[PDB]
């Protein structure tokens, strides 16, 4: 008959610190076998404090966007304020759930800082639950990302360590390491990667040449 | 684009009176008179047809319409207001035959046309149907003959008379009026009851006649009319 | 079922076949395709016998009112036009391969195509139905540009026998219409005036 | 089967001035029955019944709506009921659900009032009427009441001799049929009196 | 079911059988399958019995609401586009196949309507399940403007051809002859099968049933 | 021509001679606007209106009394702005729904048919006042020619050679039939629409007005478009010269 | 007889400009901003010391955070405040967050010209809501007083009175209120100026007083807590 | 649309300096039967857009109509503001992802292509809804063949004239007819420019046959 | 005095006084200044308050990056018809991802205001608007009414004394072209200073300007952000 979904693949990765929040992608789109373009970053930026990322059916990321975009300005108009990191990530809840039974096949990671000036990053499922966590991957290389968090950023399963908090200059080399690792293994991540940075300065971007294979 | 009124327009009097269906019985009482007769044998309705200009096509339109194989219909008052209850009327005979299978019987229909009057003079924006009818038929062996005005009342009559001089034509039917009259000689006095408020010579374009018995209701032709019409059959 | 219709200069010639199956066995032998829209606007169906028939009196109704309306002859692109909007509307529902072929004072004799996707586009020749798929490599082969109005008979006359000899669907009787300025004019051939070709027999 | 869920057997017969109508006692599910004592036929109206087999739901139900458009029937009009009035008013109930239909089958048996003429006809789940003047059948066990109605039936026939054939008719048919049984009740209806017997039944 | 139609020199014969069935299992020896649309126009009926009936006074109800506004004899075109918009409309759902006939003053004009909505002109048209066997005797003998007494020589011997043949159909021949002046509707124009009379009565004797409680109510 | 004790507040209700009198009010909304006129050529239709600036703070080509309804067919309007606007949508979207059902471009005679129905509906019920508006229709083509229409707040649709619908439209009406328009290229008939707008206008009643044309011909090929600023100084420079 | 939405020749619609006066024939609310805090002050009015002191709640709760005083008719005002009720936990379950007064206060403001005869709900009001309205509250900006009315526009206030003598009691805040004062200056204050405006004397039982602070929340003083700020006459 | 009919095969698009080239064949092809072989399906939407779409032919009708109708209503007003290309492709994302929503989507796949402010706009939209931007694109089966040659040349040189554009995709097209079996050798080259957008009318590609007698 | 009840009715002049009525209700409102430029467009807005104790009423509202607005009249029918210039901003950014012209926004509200002054027992919009906003044809000034017909003007102002405003921006109007972003924002408030009376004039509490054009996005500035714009003024004539 006809299917209203599609795997276009992308990984998209987000890392929370004390001051600073990175949300990383692969710019990649490709269906089935074949690459449809090499230039299509899944983090997005939506505020000064907030930074999206999008993973999945491209079809359904692309309106979800656009209807995070509309909500930005409604909000804004009503109450003369600008949405907070946790503010979007309890809209985006419903949002996701408002389509409970045909719902959208996306992997959301929000990622910035909260009302106090902490790194905060919130992961998604399709349907709308979300949590806040100091690290989380999702995607189709979603699975060689986290194992590798786990034992870097959470200090789990090893006996003697000090048990250092989180730079900014250590996550940044944390990221490019991993994505290296996933465009080894994984056919969908590759290209190129796209690194956003959440400070109380800014927005940065930074990209970084990958696997073209 | 259109709305619609959703307020009744009858409305009680401080005397305790509606306006709108007392001056409907007033539209009826100055149209053209009207009458009908039971015989036991079967109905004759008869009903003053004047076209006045001659340059009209007399059998072109009928004051008397078949609503099915054996009920008729007369009226008095407002021609238009009358074609509409006919439709309706056809509609729910055919309304009743297609549930029942059986041909609607005559009082049966009488109720459900007064009950499509009485909400004209209930609903929202619409005013009262300013025509008195008069249904025959014959149903169980037994001829009928029913009266439903304006208000949506209903009454069983032998012999009763409409339009202008009916008071008259009441009056003049309750001493010629007789049990077990022939379904002929009904007819006799039927055309005779009328020409008592005619005033311009009766020919047989001048008035329409319809009887209705045992085999059902049908339109006289013209030839059959000017038989009875020159003062004998 | 086999329907055609090829455009010259004065005018449109149709033809269409008479066979209509349901399943194996022939309901009706002797089924008239052409379809009288109106003055000298003609369509040519193919598929569902519900279908096309319903929707043939749809556009009649539909160009009807819009005749009078315009106080004009109408125009055969807005014939065919009428039948797009229903074929495509209606896709998932409707199975019809309606060929429109009309004549009008303003542009001339006009042969429209539209089948079950409910596209419409103008063509020289146009063939449908299912006895068509066999005469694709004839009629590719034999049609010259700038045929007279008794070529045109002769051109559709031998497609049509030649696709009602293989197809089973497709037979019976030939059924041909002429329009043009003067106006429609229609013929039948029989069973002994079908254009014989000979059987291949050692 | 939808129809062999509840079983249920109804016969109608005509005699000469009199109608009866049979129907077994069984109220039961798939294979295991519950009760003894279930009421299949319903009067219509003194001299007028109904007989339903089929979904046990919409035995009752049918029985039920049709006692509702009956009662207003007779009391707009100042007459009772018909049988062939009553016929197409069962026709015209189970028609207005035709893309989902009641899954029963009426029977419907009596006189005709003032006209004492005996009447019978069956019908469809989406109401289709059949007019008969010997005998009409519904249920599970339709193809053995048709072979025992076929050999036992006689054109005149007084209303005893009228319910010993009906009775036969009935008991042998029942007895072949697993999803029927359980007791088979009769009613005569006369003229003059109803007789309502309880025949002597297998309890297997 | 073996329903059929034919077109003479003055009108319309119809005919049809009396065989209905519930599966494979005859349930009604004598069933009237010709009927009434208007005075002058007839309808044979098959496929579903229930669909068959309800169309067909719904039409006939509509026509006579049609005639009496016109004051004038309905149209054979008028019924068929009645039939065929409204099968059309359910999508075949409502199985329905119908052979129309009758007299106009334009003349004899004879229809087969389809329950998906497909109507075709024809001077002969058979419907059914045993239409196979009725088509056969009409594409041997069927001759254009024969007489009357011919014509329903003709479709007896199509539906009795049905009737034989085909297991759906069976009993007695119905047949309907509509001309311009005369309307002929024989009921029982042949019957070509009968039961063979009981010779052994099974009369069950006097109380020969036993029973368990008897109870009499008195009637006015 | 006076009673107005009922009669004239709902335009479902007749007056004791027969007259709908809020379709009559309406009609005396165009007549207080100032004048809109559009003569018929050989090759085409030009329209011309003066457009009365109520202040010198508005914008050159503020408030336009010109439209575009179809790409070949042009709107000229008088009476109340508002409703003027509204017709002109109605006016788009049924030239819109034309072309996607037939395919080709509205005729303007069954165009102007249609909108004046649309303009009819609204003098018959009691929910719905009429339009105060009048408006012109025309357009051009290779087959149909030049045409010219008119629709009046009644609803009433008529072919024109030379209309004008406003102020004075009396004052008008008397200048174009002294013109050969039958005969003149509308190359030079630009230049005398221009010329009775200027006549028409009052200076000392009325303040300083703005004139508006619209070309729709063999010229601009059929699209009816606004009128060059090189010819509108033209047209400026001759109706200016000949007011002495 | 007019409609519900005619304009006057002056500009403005008459079923509104009504409703202003019959705010004027409720009781007296008075609320004061402070920087410790915002307080709102009210008189319950007893007819009858038959009547439950308690039952009169003038000041009502919407969130934890935010309170409001209503004047003119109680009835209309209960049905504005159920609406401001649920505004706030639908924001709340949206955006995981608490709504500052502002947007409250413009929430029920989209409800005031919500009326109307034709093109309208079955559902639909008829006629505006006769209150006024003080949400007084603390959020992210600090301590914050509104005042609405019929017309619904809305405004941020320091020192606000509506009610039946609100011209008398203005005067009398703006003599009186400073940037600089406390929230127990502000309590004190507006004691004073109530008891001027009443008909009877004031009393624990007479009066309702509630204060809303960024220490604590919404807190409704009770006839033992009343007496420390009455003794002070 | 569930079931498509009468489809068009692959649809080319790459951008060059100062204005974009779109090719597609001539081909209404009616499951394996080549139908019509004579009908367009590069369309010209404005001035300075174009449109050319893949798939069933009676879905990409409606779509010029409605594409057509729109800038005809905004010709209207003349009010100065025109729809860009990247405005285009944004509401034919928007509306081909609203019909498949729907469960009832338009079966296309089309290639935008524009120039406007001095830029080249290249533009990709499915029948679900996924868009993106792309300096060369193929639809079909040109995604698999025509799309590696295009992306080889791209990656020597970015930047490319008007005329080597051209003879790219006149040596995709030889490929693509001789590979693709719903392709023909009739083909349309529709190009936008600063000037304009240009259509030209029927071109066929040379073809090579030599390796038929290379077998033994 | 009898068809001065509904929209529907006209008069026999021919008018309809209901509307004129609601343009009345713009006459009750505080006054506000409406310019452009060549590069940007300015809204400067006179805040009124109820008492002296309570804070000023809003008078500039924001509807797009690149729309803004500033109200005359009717509170509840201004934010109501805001609403409405969110929504089909929002709408067009939405579909084709570009900002919506202003000429085709000022339009719409042509559209739907006029529905209710021609159906019976509805309402025209009693409430008047300045729409400032940069597109592609640059700075714009539209002028809405409570009758559905719209102004494109160089420079307006509608309020209650605002004939006064209206002669000053009548003799400086081709000094505005060529003027640069500081002048004509001190051109708007000198306008707005000839509404009030000689005694009174613009202070830090009464004064609200909206900036929107090239250089930067609509902005809103409110009592300590709207000080450099009062700041080196010309004083008030005698």
């Amino acid at each position: 008959r006809f299917s209203p979904y599609a795997f276009n693949g992308g990984t998209v990765l987000a890392i929370a610190g004390e001051d600073f929040s990175i949300v990383a992608s692969d710019t990649r789109l490709s269906e089935g076998f074949s690459i449809h373009t090499r230039d299509s970053p899944k983090c997005y930026k939506l505020t000064d404090k907030t930074v999206i990322g999008c993973s999945g059916f491209h079809g359904d990321c692309l309106t979800l966007t656009k209807i995070i975009e509309a909500r930005l300005k409604m909000y804004k108009h009503s109450n003369n304020k600008a949405m907070t990191t946790g503010a979007i990530a309890a809209m985006l809840s419903t949002i996701l759930y408002s389509r409970r039974f045909f719902p959208y096949y996306v992997y959301n990671i929000i990622g910035g800082l909260d009302e106090e000036g902490k790194g905060a990053v919130y992961s998604f499922d399709p349907v709308g639950s979300y949590q806040r966590d100091s690290f989380k991957a999702g995607g189709s290389a979603s699975a060689m990302l986290q194992p590798l968090l786990d034992n870097q950023v959470g200090f789990k399963n090893m006996q003697n360590v000090e048990h250092v908090p989180l730079t900014l200059d250590r996550a940044m080399r944390l990221v490019k390491d991993v994505f290296i690792s996933a465009a080894e293994r994984d056919v969908y991540t590759g290209d190129a990667l796209r690194i956003c940075i959440v400070t109380k300065e800014g927005i940065r971007e930074e990209t970084v040449p990958l696997r073209k294979d | 684009a259109k709305r619609g009124y959703s307020f009744s327009l009858t409305t009680f009097s401080p005397s305790g009176k509606l306006v709108q269906i007392e001056y409907a019985l007033a539209a009826v009482a100055g149209g053209a008179p009207s009458v009908g007769i039971k015989a036991a044998n079967g109905v004759v309705l008869a009903t003053e047809k004047k076209q006045k200009s001659i340059l009209y096509d007399e059998r072109s339109v009928h004051k008397v319409e078949p609503i099915t194989k054996h009920i008729g219909l007369v009226y008095s008052g407002m021609g238009p207001d009358y074609r509409v209850l006919v439709h309706r009327a056809r509609k729910l005979a055919q309304q009743y035959y297609l549930v029942y299978q059986e041909p609607i019987p005559t009082a049966q229909l009488v109720q459900r046309v007064a009950s499509v009057m009485q909400e004209y003079t209930q609903s929202g924006g619409v005013r009262p149907f300013g025509v008195s009818l008069l249904i025959c038929g014959w149903n169980e062996g037994r001829p009928y003959l029913f009266q439903s005005d304006p208000s949506g009342a209903y009454f069983a009559w032998k012999a009763t008379a409409m339009g202008k001089n009916y008071v008259n034509g009441k009056t003049f039917l309750e001493k010629r009026y007789n049990e077990d009259l022939e379904l002929e000689d009904a007819i006799h006095t039927a055309i005779l009851t009328l020409k008592e408020s005619f005033e311009g010579q009766m020919t047989e374009d001048n008035i329409e006649v319809g009887i209705c018995n045992e085999a059902g209701f049908r339109r006289l032709t013209p030839t059959e009319v000017r038989d009875y019409l020159a003062a004998i059959a | 079922t086999t329907i055609m219709a090829v455009q010259f200069n004065g005018g449109v010639v149709l033809g269409a076949d008479s066979r209509t199956t349901t399943g194996s066995y022939i309901a009706n032998r002797v089924t008239d395709k052409l379809t009288p829209i109106h003055d000298h606007i003609f369509c040519c169906r193919s598929g569902s016998a519900a279908d096309t028939q319903a929707v043939a009196d749809a556009v009649t109704y539909q160009l009807g009112f819009h005749s009078i309306e315009l106080n004009e002859p109408p125009l055969v692109h807005t014939a065919a036009s009428l039948f797009k909007e229903m074929c495509y509307r209606y896709r998932e529902d409707l199975m019809a391969g309606i060929i429109i072929a009309g004549w009008d004072p303003q542009e001339g004799g006009q042969v429209y195509s539209v089948p079950m996707g409910g596209m419409m586009v103008r063509q020289s020749f146009a063939i449908g139905g299912s006895g068509s798929s066999y005469i694709y490599g004839y009629v590719d082969a034999t049609y010259r540009e700038g045929m007279t109005k008794d070529e045109c008979l002769q051109f559709t006359a031998n497609a049509l026998a030649l696709a009602m000899e293989r197809d089973g669907s497709s037979g019976g009787v030939i059924r041909l219409a002429a329009i043009q300025e003067s106006g429609v004019e229609r013929q039948v051939l029989l069973g002994d005036q079908i254009p014989k070709f000979t059987i291949a027999t050692l | 089967s939808i129809m062999s869920y509840n079983g249920g057997a109804v016969m109608a017969m005509k005699g000469k001035n009199c109608v009866a109508i049979a129907a077994d006692r069984r109220f039961g599910i798939q294979a295991q029955m519950v009760t003894t004592d279930f009421q299949k036929i319903f009067p219509m109206g003194d001299r007028l019944y109904i007989g339903l087999a089929g979904l046990a739901t919409d035995v009752q139900t049918v029985a039920q709506r049709l006692k509702f458009r009956l009662n207003l029937y007779e009391l707009k009009e100042g007459r009772q009921i018909k049988p062939y009035t009553l016929m197409s008013m069962v026709a015209n109930l189970l028609y207005e659900k035709r893309f989902g239909p009641y899954y029963t089958e009426p029977v419907i048996a009596g006189l005709d009032p003032k006209t004492f003429k005996p009447f019978i006809c069956s019908l469809d789940l989406i109401g289709c009427p059949m007019v008969t003047d010997d005998f009409v059948v519904s249920g599970t066990c339709s193809e053995q009441m048709y072979g025992m109605c076929e050999s036992l039936w006689e054109p005149n026939m007084d209303p005893e001799h009228l319910f010993e054939t009906i009775s036969q008719a009935m008991l042998n048919a029942v007895d072949r049929d697993a999803v029927s049984g359980m007791g088979v009740i009769v009613h005569v209806i006369e003229k003059d009196k109803i007789t309502t017997r309880t025949l002597k039944a297998r309890m297997d | 079911t073996t329903i059929a139609g034919v077109v003479y020199k003055d009108g319309i014969v119809l005919g049809a059988d009396t065989r209905a069935t519930e599966g494979m299992v005859v349930a009604d020896k004598n069933c009237s399958k010709i009927h009434f649309i208007s005075p002058n126009i007839y309808c044979c009926g098959a496929g579903t019995a229930a669909d068959t009936d309800m169309t067909t006074q719904l039409i006939s109800s509509n026509l006579e609401l049609h005639s009496l506004t016109t004051g004038r004899l309905p149209r054979v075109v008028t019924a068929n586009r009645m039939l065929k918009q409204m099968l059309f409309r359910y999508q075949g759902y409502i199985g329905a196949a119908l052979v129309l006939g009758g007299v106009d003053v334009t003349g004899p004009h004879l229809y087969s309507i389809y329950p998906h909505g497909s109507t075709d002109k024809l001077p002969y048209v058979t419907m059914g399940s045993g239409s196979l066997a009725a088509m056969a005797v009409f594409e041997d003998k069927f001759r254009p403007d024969m007489e009357e007494e011919e014509a329903k020589k003709l479709v007896s011997e199509a539906i009795a051809a049905g009737i034989f043949n085909d297991l759906g159909s069976g009993s007695n021949i119905d047949l309907c002859v509509i001309s311009k002046s005369k309307l002929d509707f024989l009921r029982p124009f042949s019957v070509p099968n009968k039961k063979g009379t009981r010779l052994g009565r099974y009369r069950c004797e006097k109380g020969t049933t036993a029973v368990l409680t008897e109870k009499v109510t008195p009637l006015e | 021509s006076s009673i107005g004790t009922g009669y004239d507040l709902s335009a479902s209700t007749f007056s004791p001679d027969g007259r709908v009198f809020q379709v009559e009010y309406a009609m005396k909304a165009v007549e207080n606007s100032s004048t809109a006129i559009g003569i018929r050529c050989k090759d085409g239709v030009v329209f011309g209106v003066e457009k009365l600036v109520l202040s010198k703070l508005y914008e050159e080509g503020s408030n336009k009394r010109l439209f575009n309804v179809d790409r070949h067919v042009g709107m000229a309007v008088a009476g109340l702005l508002a409703d003027a606007r509204s017709l002109a949508d109605i006016a788009r979207e049924e030239a819109s729904n034309f072309r996607s059902n037939f395919g080709y471009n509205i005729p303007l005679k069954h165009l102007a048919d249609r909108v004046a129905m649309y303009v009819h509906a609204y003098t018959l019920y009691s929910a719905v006042r009429p339009f105060g508006c009048s408006f012109m229709l025309g357009s051009y083509s290779a087959n149909d020619g030049a045409q010219l229409y008119m629709i009046d707040p009644s609803g009433v649709s008529y072919g024109y050679w030379g209309c004008a619908i406003g102020k004075a439209r009396q004052a008008a009406k008397t200048e174009i039939e002294k013109l050969q328009m039958k005969e003149m290229t509308c190359r030079d008939v630009v230049k005398e629409v221009a010329k009775i707008i200027y006549i028409v206008h009052d200076e000392v009643k009325d303040k300083a007005f703005e004139l508006e044309l619209s070309w729709v011909g063999e010229l601009t090929k059929g699209r009816h478009e606004i009128v060059p600023k090189d010819i509108r100084e033209e047209a400026e420079k001759y109706a200016k010269e000949s007011l002495k | 007889d007019r409609g519900v939405n005619t304009f006057s020749p002056e500009g403005r619609l008459f079923q509104v400009e009504y409703a202003i006066e019959a705010i004027k024939l409720g009781s007296t609310a008075i609320g004061i901003q402070t920087s410790e805090g915002v307080c709102l002050a009210v008189e319950k009015r007893i007819t009858s010391p038959l009547m439950e002191p308690s039952s009169i709640e003038k000041i009502v709760e919407i969130d934890a955070h935010i309170g409001c005083a209503m004047s003119g008719l109680i009835a209309d005002a209960k049905t504005l405040i159920d609406k401001a009720r649920v505004e706030t936990q639908n924001h709340w379950f949206t955006y995981n967050e608490t709504m500052t007064v502002e947007s409250v206060t413009q929430a029920v403001s989209n409800l005031a010209l919500q009326f109307g005869e034709e093109d309208a709900d079955p559902g639909a009001m008829s006629r505006p809501f006769g209150v006024a309205l003080l949400f007084g509250g603390v959020d992210e900006k600090g301590p914050q007083l509104f005042h609405m009315d019929p017309s619904g526009t809305f405004v941020q206030c320091d020192a606000r009175a509506i009610g039946s003598a609100s011209e008398g009691a203005q005067s009398s805040l703006q003599e009186v209120y400073h940037k600089s004062m406390t929230l127990k200056e502000a309590i004190k204050s507006s004691l004073i100026i109530l008891k001027q405006v009443m008909e009877e004397k004031l009393n624990a039982t007479n009066i309702e007083l509630a204060t809303v602070q960024p220490g604590q929340n919404f807190h409704m003083f009770t006839k033992e807590e009343l007496e420390e700020v009455i003794k002070d006459i | 649309t569930q079931n498509p009919m009468v489809t068009g095969t692959s649809v080319l698009g790459v951008k060059f300096d100062g204005g974009v080239v779109i090719a597609a064949d001539m081909l209404g092809s009616y499951g394996s039967l080549a139908r019509f072989r004579n009908i367009s399906r590069i369309m010209r939407v404005n001035d300075s857009t174009m449109l050319g779409a893949s798939g069933d032919y009676a879905d990409f009708q409606y779509l010029k109509q409605v594409l057509g109708q729109m800038v005809i209503d905004e010709e209207l007003l003349g009010d100065g503001h025109s729809y860009s290309p990247r405005a285009i492709h944004s509401w034919l994302t928007r509306a081909m992802y609203s019909r498949r929503s729907k469960m009832n989507p338009l079966w296309n796949t089309m290639v935008i292509g524009g120039y406007a402010d001095g830029e080249s706009f290249l533009g990709y939209v499915d029948m679900l809804g996924v868009a993106y931007e792309a300096p060369s694109l193929a639809t079909g089966y040109g995604a698999y063949l025509a799309q590696p040659l295009l992306r080889e040349v791209l990656e020597k040189q970015p930047v490319l004239s008007q005329t080597e554009a051209r003879e790219l995709v006149e040596r995709c097209m030889r490929v693509l007819y001789y590979r693709d079996a719903r392709s023909y050798n009739r083909f349309q080259i529709a190009t936008v420019t600063e000037k304009g957008v240009e259509i030209e009318g029927p071109l066929s590609a040379q073809t090579n046959w030599d390796i038929a007698h290379m077998i033994s | 005095n009898q068809y001065d009840n509904d929209v529907t009715v006209w008069s026999p002049q021919g008018r309809i006084h209901q509307i004129e009525y609601a343009m009345e209700a713009v006459k009750q409102g505080s006054a506000t200044v409406g310019l452009k430029s060549k590069t940007h467009a300015v809204l400067v807005a006179l805040k009124r308050a109820q008492s002296e104790l309570a804070a000023h009423q809003k008078k500039i509202l924001h509807v797009d990056n690149h729309i803004g607005i500033s109200i005359a009249g009717l509170t509840a029918d201004a934010r109501l018809l805001c609403n409405f210039m969110r929504q089909e901003c929002l709408d067009s950014r939405f579909v084709f991802d570009r900002p919506l012209p202003v000429s085709r926004l000022v339009s719409l509200i042509g559209s739907k205001t006029q529905i209710p002054t021609q159906r019976y027992g509805r309402r025209p919009y009693g409430v008047g608007l300045l729409i400032a906003g940069y597109d592609d044809m640059g700075p714009h000034i539209f002028q809405t009414c409570p009758s559905a017909n719209y102004f494109d003007c160089r420079a307006m102002s509608i309020g209650a004394r605002s004939q006064s405003a209206r002669t000053y921006l009548e003799r400086h109007m081709s000094e505005f072209m060529e003027c640069n972003l500081d002048e004509l924002v001190k051109h708007g408030l000198r306008a707005l200073r000839e509404t009030l009376p000689a005694e009174q004039d613009l202070t830090t509490k009464n004064v609200s300007i909206g900036i929107v054009g090239k250089d930067l996005e609509f902005t809103i500035y409110d009592d300590d952000d709207v000080s450099p714009f009062l700041d080196g003024l010309e004083e008030r004539p005698q």
